[PDB]
């Protein structure tokens, strides 16, 4: 049997999210940082499986010290092997030991008194625009590089047509409300800084070659926590502690919140998600990665995507921890959370079972839509 | 021994970069916080003027700050330095050459983080420091107000603002509020706070460059005043003992000196760092 | 001292109410050097021989110096007006009396601080807002 | 041996532009402390003037100062220099043609500072300006004082603020005292300093440029007075023994008149350096 814990993450400061460009990289203009508004999936991965030894005292200190032939089945017990690998994908199990299921990181809005947490989302990319598909008359089709799609036609759900210059769905976040949409800004919930950095380089005889750096810095707003929802066995007491999630010393506040075992945490999500729903529509709650493209958008009338960058840093139980970081092998492009599919008549089942064939991302807490 | 608060007690005029762009005339600004538009150090900054201090011990830097930049061992810091917030400014008085002027939300703000961070030794100081703030807004009653805490000081005049301060003879400031917050002590709405620390009211200073008599450059440059006192949290991760107390005891020493800012030459950011004292 | 535009439009409404700018916007040449050479007694005779000097109606001076006095006294009078009035503000928001003239104020009500800081600036004023017009 | 008080004994009336529009009477003014309003030097004249008396020894202003502004490599300059902040100004008198007038709150600044800082002779400087200072609290009882410390000198009027020096038989000067703090000593209230010291009652000076005998221009100029005396820290780095022996030989020489600040060829601002005595 399991036991499910909700973890909220309060920052204590100014954080920094990765993306390609970092800011010691190979490439050209590698002073400038920019800062991704969530953490990956993995970086939550390792988060857990840092603070879960932090717990148990089985850490590497300094040298790369190898660990006594006790203290690597103990990791395997604990976390398993590698990290957030997307090479096994499709693996019908998380690869990882103790935790099971990870949800997708949700915005939540915690004002005051215990009241309730309000889960925030991404605007869906039609918010107030009604699409209307082929009137099958045999005529005015479309080529999306590729094979036949009928011919989306947007209006203003309240006529003109969809007007590009005045579409700003994909700047605005989404929650529940008494049966109306509440739609915050972007730029609202999240702050941007942009720091200089340098080394002052006194000495004498040092070479002034790369002494400056620019980092974005960014900060949620006061009453706006992340949190998200984890499956552990063979209960190991996940406890609240000072956390770090990435990105020069990034601090978070970790409070573990024990919730009924006998629930499941992918309908709770989407039960927070539900209100979000039509019946022509797939929306991309989670990034989501399909191996063909192609395949999806022959199963649909409409891909109103986005793209997204994954890079994941690989790092095994004897791995250096203490060197240049092994990142993942292959830059992959999920989906957007807020883009929507629009399957044809029927196949609804056929593009969930393509969505759904990919279990390990989808225990991680990728892949996920209502 | 988890989350220290420590004060920096300027004894110079402080000049940190901000490296933004310049609207005006000031070529050189120093740095503001982001959301409340107060005088900060960022906690890179602090992190490097103390790793400067103590880079001739080469394992207590290793051991707390980490590797060193273009070091190929590539090792994380265990110790956390957390933004410089402005806790009182110095404020030019008639009675008495300076005032330490604390304002009502920076007091909330030190409670707040107070409360968030978990200081060590910090549930007393809440405490009497939520007391003297209720007692002062119950004393103020919504108007803006200027309190001094000693009787000699009462009337004295901020010039700046043109505000007299009145002695509450109800509320009482403790000892350790007075080795805290500061001598001389006066509290002030922030709506006056905000102006006197303004890019219009804090120091601006005119910098020249001459060739043989012929002036090449000019620039104007603004500092923050001395005695001014800016508190940080700093976050000792489980990091090794003597380290650690070697590091509280050398800074918290009198006769240590920590230069945070720019002219350095010319003595510009000289501080002295004191951890929290119990009570 | 940073120009006032406050102050400024203060100066430009009391030049025109003391009869200083004709209609067509000039006015007498030696006001320049009026209001030019009073913030220099101010400052090297005091407050009060200067606001004397300027205020005497007996002078040989080529135009009435003594508008110039009426004009301090009209911006000083819109300063203690918009007065944010609180009870910590040093500042006393009593507007001065038509009929007492510069000299009795300040002989009277001795707190100069407030009346010295308030004089130089509006010398500054009309000095700077003295500049829109013809110096005929 | 790192922090060493230097006092400066202007020869002349010196004037360090503040840079600032004033747009009244005064168009130059002097530059003011950040803090405390009085006049001061900043470090940056300070370091310019002592650089461009040393610059015919460019290896000594290479290892102390730094590199040239106009210089291929930059080196940091290793001599740390402090504001300067007025010790004691010249007050016009009748007894005798002038006084040395500092208030009991600028003594209060100079033990602070020489506690903060531990200047090299500070422990008996301490002690007898702390037992000064005490006596003249206890005899002045909170009242405003003027006291002097030669017999001859009671009564002696101070010419801007209409009030005559006292004479407190209890309290002693210390020759050393004496010999810091300035010949001709009296010691005032901060009120008393305050308004000798402010804008109205510094020496100004007026000027104007002539054009084949008529006046083209006319400005006034404030100038500090003559005999004027102010404390500097000096706080050496790293520095060769070597350069910094022979640097402080020649700056503390009876020989060597350093000008600091503006209208150099009419004479202004010539000042002498010399140390802190032993007590």
């Amino acid at each position: 049997m399991n036991r499910h814990y909700l973890i909220t993450l309060t920052p204590m400061d100014w954080f920094f999210f990765g993306g390609e460009r970092t800011l010691d990289d190979g490439k050209s203009a590698d002073y400038i940082s920019h800062s991704n508004k969530f953490p990956q999936q993995s970086a939550l991965l390792g988060m857990i499986r840092y603070q879960l030894l932090k717990q148990h005292n089985l850490l590497s200190q300094f040298p790369y010290t190898e660990n006594k032939p006790t203290e690597k089945e103990i990791m395997k017990t604990l976390i398993g092997e590698q990290s957030f690998r997307m090479t096994e994908r499709k693996a019908k199990s998380l690869g990882l030991g103790v935790i099971k299921q990870i949800s997708p990181l949700m915005l939540i809005e915690c004002k005051d008194d215990t009241s309730s947490r309000s889960i925030y989302f991404p605007l869906p990319l039609d918010d107030g625009y009604k699409v209307s598909f082929n009137e099958t008359s045999n005529e005015d089709k479309v080529f999306y590089n590729g094979i036949e799609c009928p011919i989306p036609n947007v209006y203003p759900a309240s006529r003109k047509f969809f007007d590009h210059k005045t579409y700003n769905n994909y700047l605005f976040w989404c929650t529940q409300g008494n049966n109306q949409i509440k739609k915050l800004l972007s730029d609202e919930i999240w702050i941007s800084k942009m720091q200089i950095g340098i080394t002052k380089h006194v000495e004498e005889g040092e070479d002034n070659d790369k002494s400056f750096y620019k980092q974005e810095f960014l900060q949620l707003k006061k009453s706006f926590i992340y949190a998200f929802y984890i499956t552990l066995s063979g209960e190991s007491e996940l406890s609240s502690d000072i956390i770090q999630l990435g990105g020069q010393r990034s601090v978070f506040r970790m409070e573990v919140e024990s919730i009924e075992e006998n629930s499941d945490i992918q309908e709770k999500y989407q039960t927070a998600a539900q209100f979000l729903t039509q019946s022509d529509r797939l929306l991309i709650l989670s990034p989501t990665y399909v191996d063909n493209l192609k395949e999806l958008s022959a199963l649909c009338n409409f891909m109103w995507s986005d793209s997204i960058v994954f890079r994941n840093i690989q790092t095994t139980n004897a791995s250096n921890f203490y060197g240049k970081p092994i990142k993942s092998s292959s830059k992959y492009h999920f989906l957007k959370p807020g883009s929507v599919l629009y399957f044809k008549q029927g196949k609804r089942k056929e593009v969930e079972k393509l969505l759904m064939d990919y279990t390990y991302l989808r225990l991680s807490g990728y892949n996920i839509y209502i | 021994m988890t989350t220290r608060m420590y004060v920096i007690n300027t004894l110079s005029n402080m000049h940190v970069g901000s490296g933004e762009v310049n609207y005006g005339v000031i070529a050189n600004l120093i740095q503001r916080d982001s959301v409340t538009n107060l005088p900060n150090i960022n906690s890179s900054g602090l992190k490097g003027a103390i790793r400067e201090y103590f880079k001739e011990n080469e394992d207590l830097v290793r051991e707390l700050f980490g590797s060193a930049p273009r070091d190929e061992k590539t090792l994380p810091g265990k110790v956390r330095f957390f933004e410089a917030n402005l806790l009182s400014m110095p404020v030019r008085s008639d009675k008495v050459p300076f005032l330490m002027a604390i304002s009502d939300e920076v007091l909330q703000e030190l409670i707040t983080k107070m409360k968030f961070f978990n200081c060590e030794e910090a549930t007393q100081y809440i405490s009497h420091l939520s007391t003297l703030l209720d007692n002062i807004k119950t004393q103020a009653q919504g108007t803006d107000f200027a309190y001094v805490f000693d009787p000699l000081l009462q009337g004295a005049i901020i010039e700046e603002v043109s505000i007299r301060a009145t002695c509450p003879s109800h509320i009482p400031l403790q000892p350790s509020l007075k080795k805290l917050l500061g001598d001389r002590l006066v509290i002030l709405s922030h709506k006056y706070f905000s102006i006197l620390s303004d890019d219009n009211h804090l120091p601006v200073l005119s910098r020249n460059n001459l060739e043989n008599g012929q002036s090449a450059n000019l620039w104007y440059e603004q500092v923050l005043p001395r005695y001014s006192r800016l508190y940080f949290m700093l976050m000792d991760g489980n990091a090794q003992s003597e380290y650690l107390k070697k590091f509280r005891d050398t800074l918290c020493t009198p006769s240590t000196i920590i230069q945070i800012g720019a002219n350095a030459s010319i003595g510009y950011g000289y501080c002295q760092i004191s951890e929290l004292s119990p009570f | 001292m940073k120009i006032s535009k406050k102050q400024i439009e203060y100066a430009i409404e009391a030049l025109r109410a003391n009869n200083i700018i004709t209609n067509d916007n000039q006015y007498p040449k030696v006001f320049k050097g009026y209001i030019s050479s009073f913030g220099a007694a101010v400052i090297q005779s005091g407050l009060i021989p200067a606001i004397i000097f300027f205020e005497n109606e007996d002078n040989d001076a080529n135009a009435d110096r003594h508008k110039i006095i009426g004009v301090l006294k009209d911006i000083i009078n819109a300063m203690r007006q918009q007065y944010t009035v609180t009870d910590a503000t040093i500042l006393v928001s009593s507007q001065i009396p038509a009929n007492y003239s510069m000299a009795q104020y300040i002989i009277e009500h001795g707190n100069t601080d407030q009346l010295l800081k308030e004089i130089t600036e509006a010398a500054v004023a009309m000095k700077l807002a003295l500049r829109m017009y013809k110096s005929e």
